[PDB]
């Protein structure tokens, strides 16, 4: 989840704007052939869990 | 960290009695004798007390098993024999069980009744005595060496 | 559901204690389980099935480390002789697999290999270079600086001796010996009539005996 | 399957290259170095004093200080040798086939 | 420096004191420090 | 769900459970037996005494 | 050669088996719960702090 819980902004219309900022680990498998020459393919990977 | 880790439910039962088994991760002080490392045994204590209640409020004392239908103080920590995997370094010497009361406090004070159990645990050197003691000692031995050369 | 079943997907971080047999370290194999239960419910209250024999793996990331060859989930009725009619149930859901070995491979093994063969080749340098005592002492202080890699990579366990292990320590032993030994033929070079007789059993042997195989002059 | 939760996935990637700056400087260059001295022991005379066997097998000594420097900084995965642990084995294997 | 202490924290609230003879002989009492007022008393040098 | 639940309405609600009050009179003393089951040892830290 | 052992957990009702080796055993431990007795065939290496009961005769394991 998010590192902070913010506020919500909402409009007339009903649509609701929400910008909570976030600390994230994330895992990325390293490819170690060309180390320390290498360059690595990291994913962070969104969803909703329910 | 006091207190216990997973806070489960407690088992209530007709006569009025509460039995509750919290599990718990604990890091506790130990005090480590280095005499003699790598071949050391060390004497640990898990302490439990009541920091809320006086030894007017609750009473502590061991838990009374039956055998046979006599009852005894279950005056040990208790290890399922099948269940039970050994540390890698430190076997088990020891697991004694005690309820203290210390006079020096004052009786008002949570700290006058505690119940103590033990571990005594002897290092296992294999480690050591394999990677680092007898290289050490086989090397030093090699001083003697040089009166040949 | 409007049924009233309930699914319920929660993560979790397991921490489980496994048995972890370093007798065949970097080529072992392990297999580590994790039991499951109710743990205030016993049997006759909830029952705990399994959803399927296997655990699933559609999702599973490859590991760094590690290959999963096998894993199941068993089922266990516990019964206890102070109460027959209360069941406690677990599900444990083992794990086998195996390590890996190609970076203990190249980090341990093949620096402690080049050291054995870098042992025997005192036997070839001449006495009179005055360099055999520096080849074999650096070759063993070679072997002590890497023991600080080493105890740095190795796990720290005393419930067996590591393969591994067991080659450093042949390793270090044969190092040694071969100081122990060089030091002999080095009292032996410089042997001479003011100081020492030639006894008849070493002309005997080194002379006539073993020469007469090889190539040289008695 | 529709009705499953996690299915619609918004995924952000970043393709990163590593600086190799620090390991060029402090582990890389020094080696190419030390490993390089070795090859000098071809024009010390063969005699004593012409130290040739100290000369390589300090190297040697030298070379696993290094060992020592990168084994805690290189990942510890099993698919792939990295590249530094594949040069470092190769300087390593010069240096003996200059002690041979 | 780390340490484990026991604080000794002494005061007096005038809105907690009653008669013990109207209360069956009740002379102190264990309450939960949440339902009562704490002093604010902190470590002001802490490190972490 | 239903001698579970008129159980519970009986304890906490018809008797209206205070868990805030010891179960004993005032002067008495509660009896608390314990035991410890050791599951696993997970390690002792030497630099750290722990 | 075949040979007829117990194998009922603890105090359940009794049931048999049909064991092809030469011992029936009986393995009792205790646990935080209570006591579990385990009956079967053959004679197995048990851990320490287990009672064991290797018996060489039919129906011997209670
Ligand atoms: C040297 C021996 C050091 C003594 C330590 C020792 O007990 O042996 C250890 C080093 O096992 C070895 O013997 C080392 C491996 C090979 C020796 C290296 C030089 C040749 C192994 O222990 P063990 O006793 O050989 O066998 C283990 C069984 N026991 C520990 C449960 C008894
Ligand atoms: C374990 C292996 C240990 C291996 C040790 C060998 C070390 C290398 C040298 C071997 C040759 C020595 C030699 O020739 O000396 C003499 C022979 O007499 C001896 O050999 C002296 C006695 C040696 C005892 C060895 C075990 C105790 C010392 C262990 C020390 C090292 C311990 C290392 C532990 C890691 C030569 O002189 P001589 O022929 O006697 O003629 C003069 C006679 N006079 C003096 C009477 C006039
Ligand atoms: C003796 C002790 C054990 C030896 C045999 C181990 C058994 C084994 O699995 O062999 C393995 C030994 O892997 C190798 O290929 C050798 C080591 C890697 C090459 C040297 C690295 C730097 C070379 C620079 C100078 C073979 O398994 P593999 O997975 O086929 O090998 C990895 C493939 N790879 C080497 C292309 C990366």
């Amino acid at each position: 989840e998010v590192a902070l819980y913010c506020n919500v902004l909402v409009s007339p219309d009903g649509c609701v704007y929400w910008l909570p900022p976030a600390i994230f680990r994330s895992s990325c498998p390293v490819s170690v052939t060309f180390f320390p020459f290498d360059w690595q393919n990291c994913s962070l990977i969104f969803q909703s869990q329910t | 960290s006091f207190q216990i880790s997973y806070s489960c439910n407690v088992l209530i039962y007709p006569s009025g009695s509460v039995y509750w088994l919290p599990p718990a991760i604990f890091r506790s002080s130990c005090p480590i004798s280095v005499t003699y490392f790598p071949f050391d045994w060390q004497n640990c204590s898990l302490k439990f007390s009541s920091l809320k209640y006086t030894t007017k409020e609750i009473t502590l004392s061991l838990k009374q098993a039956e055998e046979d239908g006599r009852s005894y103080p279950v005056e040990w920590i208790i290890i399922d024999p099948e269940g039970f995997t050994e540390n890698g370094e430190w076997e088990i010497v020891h697991r004694p069980a005690r309820v203290n009361v210390d006079p020096s406090v004052p009786l008002d004070s949570p700290n006058r009744q505690d119940v103590t159990f033990y571990l005594i645990i002897r290092r296992k050197p294999l480690f050591y005595v394999i990677n680092i003691l007898v290289p050490c000692v086989l090397i030093s031995f090699m001083i003697n060496l040089v009166f040949y050369l | 559901d409007y049924t009233g079943h309930i699914t319920w997907t929660p993560p979790a971080i397991f921490k489980s204690y496994c048995e972890i047999i370093v007798t065949h370290f970097p080529f072992d194999e392990q297999n580590c389980s994790m039991k499951l239960g109710t743990w205030t419910y016993d049997g006759s209250v909830v029952v705990i099935n399994p959803e399927s024999d296997q655990p699933d793996l559609s999702n599973f990331m490859e590991s760094g480390e590690w290959v999963i060859k096998e894993s199941r989930g068993w089922k266990h009725w516990v019964f206890y002789a102070c109460c027959p009619s209360t069941p406690y149930l677990d599900i444990t859901y083992h794990f086998v697999m195996q390590r890996l070995p190609l970076y203990f491979i190249v980090n341990v093994i093949i620096p402690c290999l080049l050291f054995s063969f870098l042992t025997g080749l005192v036997f070839y340098l001449p006495t009179d270079s005055g360099e055999k005592m520096t080849l074999s002492i650096s070759v063993l202080l070679s072997l002590t600086v890497f023991l600080l890699v080493i105890v740095e990579l190795i796990p720290s366990t005393s419930s067996a001796v590591p393969l591994i292990g067991k080659y450093m320590l042949f390793t270090m032993v044969f190092v040694i010996a071969s100081i122990i030994i060089t030091v002999i033929v080095i009292n032996t070079h410089h042997r001479s009539p003011s100081t020492h007789v030639m006894p008849e059993w070493v002309r005997k042997v080194f002379i006539d005996t073993i020469p007469n195989i090889m190539f040289f002059s008695t | 399957p529709a009705e499953e939760a996690g299915h619609q996935k918004v995924v952000f990637y970043l393709l990163i290259q590593r600086k190799p700056l620090f390991y060029v400087i402090n582990i890389i260059a020094p080696c190419v170095l030390i490993s390089s001295v070795a090859i000098l022991i071809y024009f010390l005379p063969a005699k004593a004093g012409g130290q040739k066997c100290t000369v390589a097998i300090n190297v040697l000594l030298a070379q696993t200080v290094f060992l020592f420097l990168v084994a805690k900084k290189v990942p510890e995965t099993s698919q792939a040798v990295p590249l530094i642990s594949k040069y470092l084995t190769f300087l390593l294997v010069v240096t003996i086939l200059i002690v041979v | 420096m780390s340490t484990k202490v026991y604080l000794d924290l002494e005061w007096t609230d005038y809105r907690l004191s009653w008669d013990p003879e109207e209360h069956e002989g009740i002379d102190s009492l264990r309450i939960s420090a949440e339902s009562v007022w704490l002093p604010d008393v902190v470590l002001l040098n802490n490190n972490d | 769900l239903n001698e579970e639940e008129r159980l519970i309405r009986h304890l906490f609600e018809e008797k209206a459970y205070n868990k805030e009050l010891r179960p004993a009179a005032h002067k008495e003393s509660v009896e608390i037996s314990l035991a410890l089951t050791l599951s696993n040892l997970i390690s002792l830290k030497e630099v750290e005494e722990t | 050669g075949s040979m007829i052992c117990y194998n009922q957990q603890s105090s359940q009702p009794p049931t048999t088996k049909t064991c092809s080796e030469t011992s029936c055993y009986k393995k009792t431990w205790r646990d935080h719960r209570g006591t579990i007795i385990e009956r079967g065939c053959g004679c197995p290496k048990v851990k320490p702090g287990i009672k064991l009961h290797c018996c060489r005769t039919d129906k011997c394991n209670n």
